[PDB]
């Protein structure tokens, strides 16, 4: 229909309105039945759907059909021609706004517009830090008028939280047909994003009271005013949920009651290459601060990767529960090297090296709970660097203490431990004075 | 020697040390070729600058001394300490005439009115306070910081005096009336130090912000604040406004002040060195190791080529500006 | 007067309904005008002192900004009004009534912060002394129109109720009194130059 | 800040909602005494001014008279009977009756 | 466990969507009017 909007002189015919059908049959067939699996069953479900189907599919020997959308034209394109290798710019390096386009990132977005724009309520399921809330606000930013709410499930939320939501952000108002929920805005849809949908606690029965409210609310269109018993009418809601699996230790699996009005989707980590292009993206960015380390940014990349890797195999949730590592470690990685690289005119490799160290230090060695981890970490961010990096001072970039302060300049820049220790015997002396 | 151009030079006159304790303020005698040094030790020593050679000590104090101040004539020392106490100094026979209680917590800085009837207190009881010279009775009470205040200057005609606080503001209050006049509220972190502009900067300073003349030929009062965000601002006191943003100090301004022919800012801080500013550009022109420790506080000769700074090395250096 | 007249007339029970309708609809057009008019005045004398006055930008900075803000959201107002310039649709714009308080309080806010700006401007012109802030204001605010200050010069002068001005309103041919007596001045003064 | 009076007239003066083209009447329904009636002198003389502290000087429109109500004028003075037309109401002028 | 998920929101969020409530909201939205101002922006509606 919109199509035929942009086309009046020329509707959609016939043909072509059976070749758009037919393409875009086999793609929902294949988001709706395989969305919430891995790649390789995806490729599976493709690979089956080709051996019994009698449309024309795409005639790469390898490429599955999954990477393949359907153009308003009738004919399968690739989803690669919508990724272009962009150039962020330097002050929005690794922001929260910025999303590198990648493969996966708009499947994800085109998949939740489909259903956002219905009002369909969807769950995004997948590792932390995998790019759930990411993605969604992706793809909120192609609907302008929807007002997105976060809430956040824990072991103890209770309907209450989503009612203190509603009286905040909406208004019950009596119409002839009963009580009505809106909100407060007009013309706005808003969306409940629901972080730990399946965090909430399970009684002895088998039963997540929130998850039965927002069943009613989904189903049923509204739900009981419980003070005066009055059924409430939502208009204009919608909600949006994301969770780990439900394998994850502290996770319920969700009602298949509950399921049933609501499509999954599965966003699993970034493959490393994935995360080498965003990442290397990121870092090119970074690089042009000074242009003599731009032609580091790769062996740069590459180092970051192999060491996020190696420490995800390496720690996992099986020894303590906060050794969970994920983009996001990534991502604050990339902002405190820029931050460093920042205010500093010039700098030698070396630098560079020993501010991704202390980095890495900071973001991967400090959870560590037993002496011998941060062992393997120090051992193994000197041997990461000297692979990538060879041919540079090891002695310069990788004096143990790695310390690095702007409380004895202007600016964050390595600091000697005994200047740092006299300096804070001093500011120590002022503070017995002062608190 | 240009005798509105000379900057403090690297080699120091003297190194005078005498105190005990971190030396808290330095001040020149206005009229006298004398030196006044307080210190953390409850002592207030008394040095000659042009032959470095120390005098006597002021002792009476039960704590350390935080401030101390000269009258226009010189003829009297105001001095305040940790002891809650303000202590008033006939400078012509060194001896305490008065001594005014009032402050209910340490009082961390003094001044004496341009005219030289009042003194104006701060302490960390959130207040200021004002005090007559003859009968010591506390007469004014400023209130309105919401934190340790920690510095007060009057203004040359006295009319206006300026205060930091640990609030992270700087208050402008009318004496006469004891409202405040503005609240300038730009530092990140806490203030330090304060400083009136001289009227022999005024043109200087409207020229190097671009500010327009005014149709009443008067530019505004203009102030400048140290604070720990490792920043000197300067304000214009009629509008409200930071006129400039003065960065290059490596830690905590400890204190700030014109050359007295208004063409650059001396300051020092936290970071061992003694900064000379070129406001004209908005750019350090000159800085100095001046000490081995933390620089407290400094000060300019009006007519002298003399700047003096005491240290926390217990410390007291006199620089020749050439 | 009309609504009352048909309320006291018997027949009025069967047009009840409307008649009330219409009363309110009148009341709440009454009650939007009545704060529009002085709305629009005080803007119209605002923004000449704020853009006539080269200096008010520094000596009243905040108060400044303050007014361009204000100024652009009534001329969004009023060209939303323009758009539509039907007194009903005026009348069912989403929240004008509360809109329209927001300004007269905002300009009431901006016009009792000129006090110094007042006071100082008294010094170029003597007379202005016996002239209140809000006539001060007026005249000027108001300067460009001329044909409004013909109420003030009874207030800075012993016997010139009025001015006399050409047609273009420019150039000021001569005085006059409250009885009609006029002053030819023998060399006009010129407002342009 | 205008008073009530101040206020009243200077409403009137302006003239915004067409107040100069009625007959607008002033009634001072109360006692009189000089610490008020006085600052009426101007007004109620030939100079129809209401001269206020700050310099301002409010003219009397042709269309507006300031009124009095009053049942004694024991404590005015002479200023204020001389500036005034008189109107004597007798309790004869309303019978029980 | 009120007091962790008073925790919870606050730490995701910035904000606690029932925590002004009735009085608290006018007091907190006057306050925050006046916060404003004093920040140098002109803000009037209670959902800006
Ligand atoms: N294509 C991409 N472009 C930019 N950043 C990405 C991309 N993919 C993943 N990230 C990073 O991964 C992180 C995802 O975190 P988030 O979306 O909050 O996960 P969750 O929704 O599971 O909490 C983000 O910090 C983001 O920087």
């Amino acid at each position: 229909a919109q199509y035929n909007a942009n086309h009046p002189d020329f509707p959609m015919q016939i043909e072509q309105l059976e070749r758009y059908i037919q393409r875009y049959l086999v793609y929902a067939i294949l988001w709706s039945l395989s969305g919430d699996s891995r790649l390789k069953m995806r490729a599976e479900l493709g690979e089956y759907i080709r051996r019994i189907t009698t449309v024309p599919l795409p005639t790469a020997p390898n490429i599955p059909i999954i990477d393949y959308e359907v153009s308003i034209s009738g004919e399968w394109s690739p989803w690669q021609a919508k990724v272009p290798q962009i150039e962020v710019e330097t002050h929005k390096v690794a922001a929260p706004d910025v999303v590198v386009p990648t493969l996966d990132t708009v499947r994800h977005e085109a998949l939740l517009y489909t259903w956002l724009a219905e009002h369909k309520p969807l769950v995004l399921c997948g590792p932390p830090g995998s790019g759930k809330t990411m993605t969604l606000f992706s793809a909120l930013r192609a609907l302008p008028d929807m007002e997105v709410v976060g809430l956040n499930f824990s072991s103890a939320t209770t309907p209450e939280l989503l009612l203190k939501t509603f009286d905040h952000y909406c208004e019950y108002r009596r119409t002839p047909n009963g009580v009505v929920l809106a909100p407060v805005q007009l013309g706005k849809w808003l969306v409940l994003f629901c972080d730990e949908i399946n965090l909430p606690d399970m009684d002895k029965y088998g039963t997540q009271r929130v998850i039965s409210f927002i069943r009613q609310m989904v189903e049923h269109g509204g739900f009981y005013r419980t003070s005066d018993q009055t059924w409430v009418k939502l208009e204009r809601i919608q909600f949006v949920g994301a969770c780990n699996p439900p394998t994850d230790p502290g996770r319920k699996p969700l009602s298949h009651r509950f399921l049933r009005h609501v499509p999954v989707v599965y966003v699993d980590y970034p493959g490393p290459a994935s995360l080498t292009q965003i990442y290397g993206t990121f870092n090119r960015a970074m690089l042009r601060l000074i242009p003599s380390l731009r032609t580091y940014a790769e062996p740069l990349t590459a180092a970051m990767v192999e060491f996020y890797t190696m420490s995800q195999e390496r720690f996992t949730q099986d020894t303590q529960p906060h050794y969970i590592y994920s983009p996001r470690e990534m991502t604050r990685w990339v902002r405190g090297i820029f931050e460093a690289l920042r205010p500093l005119e010039t700098l030698p490799v070396e630098g560079l090296i020993r501010i991704w160290a202390h980095e890495a230090l900071r973001l991967f060695q400090d959870r560590l709970v037993e002496d011998e981890e941060r062992r393997w970490t120090d051992e193994n961010i000197d041997t990461v660097a000297l692979k990538h990096f060879p041919n540079i001072d090891r002695e310069k970039a990788m004096s143990r203490p790695i310390l690095y302060s702007n409380w004895l300049s202007k600016d964050y820049i390595p600091v000697d431990q005994e200047e740092l220790r006299d300096y804070v015997k001093a500011r120590l002396k002022v503070f017995y004075e002062e608190e | 020697r240009d005798p509105k151009e000379w900057i403090p030079r690297p080699p120091e006159k003297y190194a005078l040390s005498g105190h005990r304790s971190p030396v808290t303020r330095v001040i020149f005698h206005p009229v006298f070729s004398v030196m006044v040094s307080a210190s953390e030790d409850a002592t207030i020593k008394v040095w000659d600058y042009e032959t470095g050679d120390f005098e006597r000590t002021l002792k009476g104090h039960t704590d350390s001394v935080q401030d101390i101040s000269f009258d226009h004539s010189g003829k009297l020392l105001a001095s305040c300490s940790a002891d809650m106490t303000i202590k008033l100094w006939d400078f012509q026979g060194f001896e305490c005439i008065r001594t005014m209680h009032g402050h209910d917590h340490n009082v961390s800085s003094v001044a004496i009115m341009p005219n030289g009837d009042h003194i104006v207190s701060a302490s960390r009881d959130k207040t200021i306070k004002m005090w007559e010279v003859q009968t010591g009775y506390c007469v004014k009470t400023f209130t309105g910081h919401r934190e340790w205040v920690r510095m007060v200057r009057p203004n040359q005609d006295g009319t206006l005096i300026a205060s930091c606080s640990n609030d992270q503001t700087v208050r402008v209050w009318v004496v006469a009336t004891k409202e405040c006049k503005a609240e300038l509220r730009e530092h990140e972190h806490v203030v330090e130090c304060i400083s009136w502009a001289p009227e022999s900067s005024y043109s200087s300073i409207s020229e190097a912000t671009g500010s327009e003349t005014k149709k009443s030929g008067k530019p505004g009062p203009f102030l400048l604040s140290g604070s720990r965000d490792k920043t000197i601002k300067m304000w214009d006191v009629s509008t409200g406004m930071c006129l400039m943003t003065l960065v290059g100090h490596d830690n905590w301004v400890r204190g700030v002040l014109f050359h007295s022919g208004g063409k650059f800012i001396l300051s020092c801080a936290d970071d061992k060195t003694l900064r000379v500013w070129d406001y004209k550009n908005k750019r350090c022109m000159k800085t100095l190791n001046a000490h081995e420790h933390f620089v407290t506080s400094l000060d300019f000769h009006k007519t002298a080529p003399y700047v003096v700074t005491g240290s926390v090395d217990q410390t007291v250096k006199v620089w020749e500006c050439r | 007067n009309s609504v009352s007249a048909m309320k006291l007339s018997p027949y009025y029970k069967v047009f009840e309904e409307d008649a009330l309708s219409w009363e309110d609809k009148l009341n709440r057009i009454m009650a939007l005008f009545d704060v529009w008019i002085d709305v629009q005045r005080r803007w119209v004398y605002l923004e000449g002192i704020f853009t006539g006055s080269a200096d008010i930008k520094h000596l009243l900075p905040v108060e400044t900004q303050r007014f361009q803000s204000i100024s652009t959201e009534f001329l969004a107002l009023m060209k939303k009004v323009s758009k539509s310039p039907l007194v009903m649709d005026v009348l069912n714009i989403q929240g004008v009534q509360r809109s329209l308080e927001r300004l007269a309080d905002l300009l009431g806010k901006i016009q009792k912060a000129l006090g110094e700006y007042l006071e100082r401007e008294r010094s170029s012109f003597p007379r202005f002394y016996f002239v209140g802030d809000e006539d001060l204001l007026e005249i000027i605010g108001n300067s460009k129109n001329v044909a409004k200050l013909q109420k003030h010069f009874k207030k800075m002068f012993a016997g010139v109720s009025s001015i006399i001005l050409n047609e273009d309103n420019s150039v000021v041919l001569g005085i006059s009194s409250r009885e009609g007596e006029e002053v030819m001045f023998k060399t006009p003064v010129s407002i342009t130059e | 800040t205008d008073g009530l009076f101040t206020h009243v007239l200077r409403k009137i003066i302006d003239s915004v909602r067409g107040e100069l083209q009625k007959r607008q009447w002033i009634v001072f329904d109360g006692d009189v005494d000089p610490e008020w009636v006085e600052n009426l002198n101007s007004v109620l003389d030939d100079n129809k001014l209401l001269t206020l502290p700050n310099g301002e000087r409010l003219s009397l429109p042709p269309n507006v008279r300031i009124m009095f109500e009053v049942q004694d004028l024991k404590y005015a003075t002479l200023a204020t009977v001389s500036r005034c037309g008189m109107v004597w109401f007798s309790e004869d002028v309303l019978s029980t009756d | 466990s009120g007091f962790l998920e008073r925790m919870n929101t606050l730490l995701a969020n910035g904000e606690v969507p029932g925590l002004f409530e009735g009085d608290e909201y006018a007091t907190l939205m006057t306050q925050c009017k006046e916060g404003a101002q004093k920040e140098g922006l002109m803000l009037d509606s209670h959902e800006e």
